[PDB]
RNA sequence: AUUAAUAAAUAAAUAUUUAUUUUUCUUUGUAAAUAUUAUGAACAAUUUAAUUAACUAAAAUGUUUGAAUAUUUAUUUUUAUAUU
């Protein structure tokens, strides 16, 4: 997997990282470092934490530790 | 345990055994595999779970929409014991015993059966009473003592029926989980008695007109006589 | 237990047995040496496999000619048998036979005959003569065809093959008879031959049975369950007949009890005697009137 | 039923209440324990001399 | 058996000490001692009854129970079914299929993923 | 009906005749007639006693 | 124990690779099972008393995170040991045989008897002869961990004009050495 | 065994021998639908001509 | 005529509507389902399953550059007895092992030689007796057996073949 | 390492033993019932099926 | 522990030649007498060549080697089918021995004709020369 | 037992039909999906369709399971340059039909190309996907949506780095 | 299988019950007693000759060249492995 990641980096350095290339690199690194099985959707974490990206106005805005 | 007798239920029901039925079962509602036609695998935890949860809600259990009953309420549990004792021993026999050992054989056996039934009912209701100790009421605790007295069972404060544990070798008793069995019945009942005595003391301390004066006087006299009869003080 | 290629050592032991049968006693002894080494290393002390391989090694030594070595090995085998617990009846019988043969080779005819007689008494006093054919006695009843495939109605299983202890003792008694004839003794030969005959008679008797359906039977294949069961053998039946081996009947778990022990019946909460349960009571006034005193007379009969 | 039919074992639970009775139910201590009614022969009427005594000089042994 | 401890805990045997099918009493007399010697841990619960259940039950470590019928079964059959109760753990009823041969799926080297061998290409 | 038989392999499923090594009905009749004629001639080889 | 070979260099280079978890492909009951140190399998019935410490003799393959040994057909020096947890019968399969013509119905119940076995340990003690060339059948006298025994070169030559050309990195990416 | 885009209709009778295994000389499918519904015609094998 | 009335009424709960409500309809449907499932199991299920396994192995081989055809032939040639199910399992869960097998097949490694035929030792032809001792052929066979015993595993009997062969002298007693 | 007593259908699907004529002749003590008084073994039973 | 045998005696032909020596290879082409067709061996043919009777589970180690063994080395029991397979192998040996004995007895009695084939084959096949004399 | 509602989603319903790329089902998994670029210049149309379908349906993965619909997206470019062996361009028919009596449409690959070449490629991909899975609508449909078609060399998927798809013919 | 009708060995088929260890390399279902027995072809040709399956897995079956293109004869391009 590390050899594959190195080849991917060598391919993508010249033309700049793409969204799919970055996603594949993240998946490869996670697989390399994993010691267990991931049974949850990867996009679930992003869906939950999208409140860190989308900004809410007013006093109703959400911040860590409400 | 869902569709049958549960935590504080009195009726004894073996869900696997098809007792109380007029028909030989032809269709098994909870079926997971076609092989269960000849290999139902009942008794196994998962398949038994499927079957019991497929069973409909009987009178003991209640449906998700029907309003349940607060069976875990001390104010209901105590009068249940009082009614049990009343049914077991008639008013005439209770009056005769209070006035008075010269009793008929039928009356003696009736008293013994009443004591046995009261012990079984206490065993069944013990978890609910233990859970409901916290938010009970002084009147209901006094009623607990009165019901014990009426049933004629002397609580094990440290005739008598709670003091002796039921016979049976420990290697054959039903230890299966999920069934509300109380093997240390005398110890649990003694702990419950101590807890209710302490709760009565706390309620009196918290409580500390002619109507209220008379209520306090009668309550004190009751508490005193009932605790003296059961062999307790304060 | 330490790991040992018991499969390979069993191959060697089988090869040694083949050499014994073929008369290559030196080769059998050489193979048994390795087998005994392996078993001694593997199994714990006073083990059935160890004593058995020592028996085989003693036999190989005796056949080769090392009579003293064979005698020492069989003596150690007997010591191990004494030390062990619940030794195999067949194994001890074979050990006694081997000891007798070794003593005969040495020239101790009297001691060999004594060993044979000891084996005979041991088997007679601690052997079941019907257990071998317990499941083989009702096999003839399986057969459902008479014109063809009727060999199943006469299927025969030899006790010499299905009870090795019997064969061992038979051979030991034959050798004892031969020794008695060589010595010139008559009473010993007569008694040993008679005991051998009685042993074979016991085996046959346990094997005996009558014939069920003879001609062809169509269908009724579910009768096989009845045909093959734990059918008691004649010896077991005679030993544990219902009267000699009485059945313990505890009245605590029974309702009806003898007249004198009417109080030892299953206890009841509070029971009262109503009547003798006379079915005619239901009929009418005259029918009931014709039985008024029956209960009183029965009570007087069962008084005390 | 029939031994060979699946109906003979289609029932797998509920026959026995796992909780034993406190009156007469007991355990098997070992071979030294003498169990009531136990007998190696298939006696459909397991009687003994106490149940139905025999009127004869001797118990009918195979020796006689 | 799991980790040296038998999954079966107790075996209930209901029988009539008299006036009943001999099979159960004969089993008690003949085969039961051998089973008890082999598995002393299992608790034998003999239940005398006037109308016996004609079945043998086995209560296991997880509280489940497995019952076998013995209406007219022979003592040998009763013994065999008792040994079956001892052997089985009474936990699962999976089929014997190629998929189900391996209970839990495992990988020592590591499972296959799309990006494994993906960037490896043909050579000479 | 047709006599169904317990199979021991798919070759028995493919098999049509239970005894392939047996002559068909007409050949059976021919062979039986020839055998009976030969036996009769052998019996009559000697004169009529 | 560990790998052995007359070549000390090859022995010491390969011994560290065996350390770690191992998997084994074993043949049993006319079925092949891939098992690990803590895997439970259901083999066809084995006349083995429950709770018995058993061993699997014929092993087709062994391997781990860093090595793989194959058998042609079998292997030696492989100690695959398990414990016989259960002897039971799996889920019943019902075969209902009937024909529209004749009024005969047959109901066959096949509960496939099986033995459930939990593998407790896997060990390997190989005896290597020497390095073996792949692109040639000869086996080398000298083992050089610092040099690939079979070097590999890229495919593109320019002669094949209508060749499906991949990205240059994948097309010519060199490989490292897995022994240093 | 498939749609016309993969198996032409005249190829249906490919298990039989003869001219039917040769591609017909005239196809009348794309243009129009003839009243008689003949879709293929083979080269005249003498005074005889084959139609499908 | 026997039908699985009691056996199928039990699972009649697994159907819908009319079949589940009316005994006859449910029993007929269950009988038909059982018969069709039996036929499928005995004549098509194995074919479908093994086709799926074949396709998985073929896809793994394609990813590694090979295919099912050459892979199967080379496995046969190299005498690697991995059933297609085992090959699929190895490819899915042990990609490195599957790649190693493919590399073995690709390489010009000589496949194992064919099994040897039993050879009669010269000791069998050696005369015995020449004109207390053991037959030389029997001694050779015993030595081979002891060698197999020792090589089967790391037993504690010792690696001394001569010592093992001389075992019987240990039990022998000098007169 | 005794072999396990694993039930087979030939020895498990077995019924209790009903005394036969040989057993009752050998030990008459077992002829305890009219049920034990069985007819000759040649009598298979009332005919079933159609010839 | 594990076992791997191709022969009853456990001996095997040298699989790995000396270092630097060109290794021997099998005959990839089928055993057909004619030079054409030039077909490579099938997987089943390779199984036959390597010793398995066409199938993995018919003959060879997969059929002759015990599938299990006790951890302490105690071997497995003799199954009924195992005994039947051993009897089948003995039956093949008996067939071979009896055929050889029949041929030898015919040779000794003088029944083996000096002519190559029977009358039917001789009058059907021209390849057999004429042995008239 | 399972019950598929008679009230299905219909092409005439305002709710409309879904796109399985944006759907979320137990049998849909786009996590392991990859993106390939297939340049169909000078490649026979049936061969291109088969090669694309192999990746689209997911049969090229060792973890392939018929129930699970997982496959890699394939961007087919230069479909205009796709080649047919000989006179097939005008001698290969495409046949469809409506419920009306006349109903039948017989057209040529030339007409299909002149209308939309991507339509012809879609037809052949559909033929392959039906050849392998025909019994389920979801299986028949989802791989086709996984497939991407473009007649020119310009596609908007440059943000996914579709790796070129390299294969070899049977010859 | 099938012969109405004077001294001619024998109807067969199916089913039920039952019977005979004869030698030759191998192999081989012969016989008796008993019950039942319309499931029905017209010509021509030739002829002493022509719906069954125990489970798991395994498993080997499967559009040119005696023309074409062209001009007033010359050109053109004529094994495997693997899947029930």
């Amino acid at each position: 997997m590390r050899v594959g990641q190195n080849i991917l980096a060598e391919e993508t350095k010249a033309t700049g990282m793409t969204s799919m290339d970055t996603y594949v690199n993240s998946r490869i690194q996670s697989i390399i470092a994993e010691n267990t099985v991931e049974n949850v959707a990867l996009s679930h974490w992003r869906r939950r934490h999208m409140w860190n990206l989308v900004r809410t106005h007013g006093k109703l805005q959400r911040h860590w530790g409400v | 345990v869902y569709g049958g007798s549960g935590r504080g239920d009195l009726l004894y029901e073996n869900p696997d055994a098809r007792r109380h039925s007029g028909r030989a079962l032809g269709v098994l509602n909870g079926v997971r595999h076609s092989s269960q036609a000849t290999m139902p695998e009942s008794g196994q935890l998962y398949y038994r779970k499927l079957i019991l949860h497929s069973r409909p809600p009987n009178g003991s259990c209640a449906g998700l929409q029907r309003h349940c009953h607060d069976t875990c309420n001390w104010s209901y549990l105590i009068p249940s014991l009082h009614r049990c004792a009343e049914s077991a021993i008639s008013a005439k026999l209770w009056e005769k015993m209070c006035q008075l050992v010269n009793l008929t054989q039928y009356e003696r056996q009736r008293v013994r059966d009443g004591q046995n039934l009261y012990r079984y009912e206490v065993h069944q209701r013990l978890p609910l009473l233990e859970e409901s100790i916290g938010w009970a009421q002084l009147d209901d605790l006094l009623g607990w003592f009165r019901s014990a007295r009426r049933a004629w069972v002397r609580l094990p404060t440290s005739s008598s029926a709670m003091s002796c544990r039921l016979e049976g070798h420990a290697d054959s008793r039903d230890t299966t989980p999920g069934r509300n069995q109380v093997f240390d019945t005398p110890e649990r009942v003694e702990q419950l008695t101590e807890a209710t005595v302490h709760r009565i003391r706390e309620e009196l301390q918290r409580l500390n007109s002619a109507r209220r004066l008379a209520r306090d006087e009668e309550l004190s006299r009751c508490v005193e006589e009932e605790l003296g009869w059961h062999g307790v003080a304060l | 237990r330490p790991y040992v290629p018991l499969g390979e050592v069993a191959k060697l032991e089988l090869q040694g047995d083949y050499y014994m049968e073929g008369g290559m006693f030196q080769e059998a002894l050489e193979h048994y040496g390795v087998v005994a080494k392996a078993y001694n290393y593997a199994y714990p002390e006073n083990h059935a496999q160890r004593i058995g391989i020592r028996i085989k090694l003693s036999a190989a030594f005796r056949q080769t000619g090392r009579l003293e070595s064979s005698l020492a090995n069989i003596e150690e085998v007997l010591r191990m048998l004494d030390a062990s617990t619940r030794p195999s009846l067949e194994l001890i019988c074979e050990a006694l036979l081997e000891l007798g043969i070794t003593r005969e080779a040495l020239g101790m005819k009297r001691e060999a005959t004594e060993a044979y007689e000891e084996a005979l008494e041991v088997v007679n006093s601690f052997h079941n003569w019907g257990e071998s054919h317990r499941m083989l006695r009702l096999l003839p009843r399986l057969g459902r065809r008479f014109n063809y495939n009727f060999e199943e109605k006469f299927v025969y299983f030899s006790p010499f093959d299905y009870d090795r202890t019997f064969a061992l003792v038979d051979q030991c008694l034959e050798r004892a008879e031969t020794i008695f004839n060589e010595i010139g003794d008559v009473e010993g030969a007569i008694r040993v031959l008679q005991q051998r005959k009685e042993m074979i008679d016991k085996k046959f008797f346990n094997m005996r049975d009558f014939a069920g359906r003879i001609h062809t039977m169509r269908g009724h294949w579910k009768r096989r369950a009845q045909h093959l069961t734990n059918a008691p053998t004649p010896d077991e039946l005679l030993r544990y007949s219902p009267t000699i081996h009485q059945v313990h009947r505890d009245f605590k778990y029974e309702l009806t009890a003898p007249i004198g022990r009417e109080k030892e019946v299953m206890p009841g909460v509070n029971r009262l005697v109503l009547d003798m349960g006379n079915p005619y009571r239901r009929r009418g006034r005259l029918s009931n009137k014709m039985l008024k005193d029956a209960d009183h007379k029965f009570a007087n009969y069962v008084r005390q | 039923s029939s031994i060979f039919s699946p109906r003979y074992d289609w029932r797998t639970s509920g026959v026995h209440d796992i909780a034993p009775r406190d009156e007469g139910d007991f355990l098997y201590q070992g071979p030294q324990h003498v169990l009531p009614g136990a007998h190696p022969l298939p006696l459909h009427h397991p009687h003994n001399t106490i149940t139905r005594p025999v009127i004869s000089p001797y118990i009918p042994s195979p020796q006689r | 058996s799991r980790n040296g401890e038998l999954c079966l805990k107790k075996v209930i045997i209901s029988y009539c000490p008299s006036n009943g099918a001999p099979n159960t009493r004969q089993f008690l007399a003949t085969h039961l001692p051998h089973f008890h010697a082999k598995y002393p841990s299992v608790s034998i619960d003999l239940r005398p009854r006037l109308w016996p259940e004609m079945a043998i039950t086995g209560v296991y470590r997880d509280g489940s129970e497995r019952s076998y019928n013995t209406k007219n079964l022979s003592p040998m059959g009763i013994f065999l079914r008792l040994n079956n109760l001892v052997s089985t753990a009474n936990d699962y009823d999976q089929p014997f299929c190629a998929s189900h041969l391996h209970f839990q799926r495992r990988s020592v080297q590591g499972t296959w993923n799309p990006w494994l061998w993906n960037y490896e290409t043909e050579r000479r | 009906l047709v006599k169904r038989h317990k199979i021991t392999n798919n070759q028995m499923l493919l098999m049509r005749r239970r005894e392939p090594y047996k002559p068909t009905m007409k050949d059976r009749q021919e062979i039986a007639d020839r055998a009976k004629l030969e036996e009769f001639e052998r019996k009559n080889a000697d004169g009529l006693m | 124990n560990g790998l052995r070979c007359p070549d000390a260099l090859i022995t010491r280079t390969l011994n560290p690779l065996l350390n770690g978890p191992k998997f084994a492909v074993i043949y049993c009951g006319n079925h092949q099972y891939k098992v690990a140190v803590g895997d439970v399998i259901a083999v066809q019935r084995l006349r083995v008393e429950i709770g018995s410490h058993i061993a699997l003799k014929k092993v087709l393959m062994v391997g781990g995170p860093r090595f793989t040994a194959i058998g042609r057909p079998l292997l030696e020096g492989v100690r695959v040991t398990a414990q016989v947890e259960e002897q039971k019968r799996m889920r019943n399969v019902v075969s209902l045989f009937a024909t529209p013509g004749r009024r005969h119905v047959r109901w066959v119940d096949a509960p496939h008897a099986a033995t459930i076995i939990r593998i407790c340990e896997i060990f390997y003690s190989p005896n290597v002869v020497g390095e073996l060339d792949k692109y040639k059948g000869e086996l080398l006298e000298t083992f050089t961990p610092g040099q690939h025994t079979n070097p590999v070169y890229p495919v593109d030559d320019g002669y094949d004009v209508f060749r499906k050309k991949d990205k240059e990195a994948m097309e010519n990416a060199t490989t490292f050495l897995d022994l240093l | 065994t498939g749609s016309p885009t993969h198996q032409r209709e005249y190829e249906r009778f490919h298990h039989l021998p003869g001219d039917v295994r040769t591609r017909p000389q005239f196809d009348f499918t794309f243009g129009e639908t003839r009243a008689d519904r003949v879709m293929f015609a083979w080269r005249k094998r003498g005074d005889l001509q084959l139609y499908q | 005529h026997y039908r699985a009335k009691l056996e199928l009424d039990r699972i009649r709960s697994m159907l819908r509507g009319r079949a589940r409500l009316e005994r006859k309809v449910g029993l007929k449907r269950l009988f038909f389902l059982m018969r069709t499932q039996t036929r499928y199991r005995v004549e098509q299920q194995a074919h479908w399953e093994r086709a799926i396994v074949r396709k998985n192995v073929d896809s793994a081989a394609r990813e590694h550059g090979t295919g099912w055809q050459h892979l199967r032939n080379e496995l046969g040639r190299q005498n690697v007895m991995l059933l297609p199910r085992s090959q699929q399992l190895l490819a899915q869960y042990e990609p490195l092992a599957f790649r190693a097998v493919v590399e073995l097949c690709a390489s010009r490694i000589p496949p194992p030689p064919p099994p040897v035929v039993a050879s009669v030792p010269e000791e069998s032809y050696t005369l015995w007796p020449p004109a207390s001792l053991s037959h030389p052929a029997a001694r050779v066979e015993l030595r081979c057996g002891v060698e197999r015993v020792l090589r089967r595993g790391p037993s504690g009997l010792g690696n001394n073949v001569n010592e093992l062969i001389d075992a019987w002298k240990e039990f022998d007693v000098s007169p | 390492h005794p072999l396990p007593v694993v039930g087979s259908r030939l020895n498990g699907r077995t019924t209790q033993h009903k005394w036969n004529h040989w057993d009752q002749y050998l030990n008459p003590q077992i002829t305890q019932s009219i049920k034990d008084l069985t007819p000759t073994p040649e009598y298979v039973g009332m005919r079933c099926g159609h010839n | 522990y594990s076992e791997a045998r191709s022969n009853y005696d456990g001996t095997s032909l040298p699989a790995w030649p000396a270092p630097g020596k060109k290794p021997t290879y099998p005959a990839a082409l089928s055993e057909l007498r004619l030079p054409q067709p030039r077909m490579r061996k099938t997987r089943t043919e390779w199984m036959y060549y390597h010793g398995h009777g066409g199938c993995p589970g018919k003959y060879g180690p997969s059929r002759e080697i015990a599938d299990f063994e006790y951890a302490d080395g105690t071997p497995a029991s003799i199954s009924g089918r195992r005994f039947a397979f051993k009897h089948h192998q003995d039956h093949l040996l008996v067939q071979l021995i009896r055929a050889a004995a029949t041929v030898e007895r015919y040779d000794a009695s003088g029944l083996l004709p000096r002519i190559p084939g029977t009358a039917e084959q001789r009058n059907w096949d021209p390849a057999i020369p004429l042995f008239l004399d | 037992a399972p019950f598929k509602s008679v009230l299905r989603r219909h092409k005439h319903h305002p709710e409309g039909l879904p796109l399985y790329n944006d759907m979320s089902k137990q049998w849909l998994c786009r996590e392991g999906e990859r993106w390939w670029l297939l340049d169909a210049r000078g490649e026979q149309l049936p061969r291109v369709a088969a090669v694309a379908a192999q990746y689209i349906t997911g049969q090229h993965r060792p973890d392939f399971t018929p129930g699970m619909i997982t496959g890699d997206h394939v961007v087919i470019v230069n479909i205009k340059d796709v080649v047919m062996v000989g006179d097939q361009w005008i001698r290969v028919p495409i046949t469809w039909q409506t419920a009306y009596p006349g109903g039948k449409y017989r057209i040529r690959l030339t007409d299909m190309y002149e209308r939309d070449p991507c339509m012809l490629m879609w037809w052949f991909l559909k033929d392959e996907v039906n050849r392998h899975f025909v019994r389920k609508l979801k299986t028949r449909i989802a791989p086709l949506e996984k497939a991407w078609l473009y007649e020119d060399s310009i596609h908007p998927h440059a943000d996914k780095n579709p790796r070129p798809l390299c294969w070899t013919d049977p010859e």
